[PDB]
């Protein structure tokens, strides 16, 4: 198990060590919590070519290095 | 007058109150626990001397372990907040190695700085407040005092570091 430094974009910039096995879950509500306690929200992949959603068992970390490709996750909320 | 925007960078050792400075003057509350930043960025407009001040604020890494980009950030700096804890002598000397490295990445001595002294409501002071003053007045910078816990000098710390950035903006 390692740990890796990701950078995420929300509406405003956090850079975070992120384990190689934490969940999209787990770093939404670590997000979450590092600027709105008492915690719904979603993780998408951007890149010029287009957008994606991480699914919940999705380990973040791996999606990254698996990127020609100046992707971006970005934090959203539906409300 | 004018809009105007100003890029903040809060820097120093680790444990220092760094990241509750910045909190209390985003979201005016007081973080708790001691998470360790990388690089945090927020963005607030506030008025400053009868005028909107958009503020960039980048919070950074006092871990040596955590800081591997410094000189990317300190080069798109204007303005730095040199924090130290007044319980801490090892904080207050560390404040002239993020001093010359601030002026090794702009490359000149007239850098606008602020030197705080956090943590000032606790009473196991080693740092004494005449210190501060001599290395500020040796560095031509004010000092200012502040308390993340009780929001103490947290406005005029930052307030006073925009009036310090004006004073080189072209
Ligand atoms: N008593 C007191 N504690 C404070 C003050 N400011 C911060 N702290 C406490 O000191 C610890 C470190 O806070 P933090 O803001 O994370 O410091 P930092 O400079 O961001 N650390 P790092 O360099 O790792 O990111 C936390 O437990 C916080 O609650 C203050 O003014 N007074
Ligand atoms: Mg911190």
């Amino acid at each position: 198990e390692f740990h890796g430094v990701m950078r995420f974009y929300f509406q405003a910039t956090k850079c975070i060590r992120v384990s190689s096995t934490a969940t999209t879950q787990d770093v939404i509500e670590t997000l979450a919590e590092k600027f709105r306690p008492d915690m719904k929200y979603s993780l998408y992949e951007v890149h010029v070519s287009g957008e994606r959603r991480l699914d919940i068992d999705e380990k973040p970390l791996v999606v990254q290095l698996n990127w020609d490709r100046e992707g971006r996750f970005v934090l959203k909320n539906e409300n | 007058h004018m809009m105007t925007e100003y890029k903040l960078v809060v820097v120093g050792a680790g444990g220092v109150g760094k990241s509750a400075l910045t909190i209390q003057l985003i979201q005016n509350h007081f973080v708790d626990e001691y998470d360790p930043t990388i690089e945090d960025s927020y963005r607030k407009q506030v008025v400053i001397d009868g005028e909107t001040c958009l503020l960039d604020i980048l919070d950074t890494a006092g871990q040596e372990e955590y800081s591997a980009m410094r000189d990317q950030y300190m080069r798109t700096g204007e303005g730095f907040l040199c924090v130290f804890a007044i319980n801490n002598t090892k904080s207050f000397e560390d404040i002239h190695q993020y001093r010359e490295q601030i002026k090794r990445v702009k490359d000149s001595d007239d850098v606008p700085m602020v030197l705080v002294g956090n943590k000032c409501d606790l009473a196991a002071r080693t740092v004494e407040s005449r210190q501060a003053q001599d290395l500020a007045r040796s560095y031509g910078i004010p000092y200012i005092e502040t308390s993340a816990k009780t929001r103490q000098g947290v406005e005029d710390a930052f307030y006073t570091l925009v009036r310090e950035i004006r004073q080189h903006k072209l």
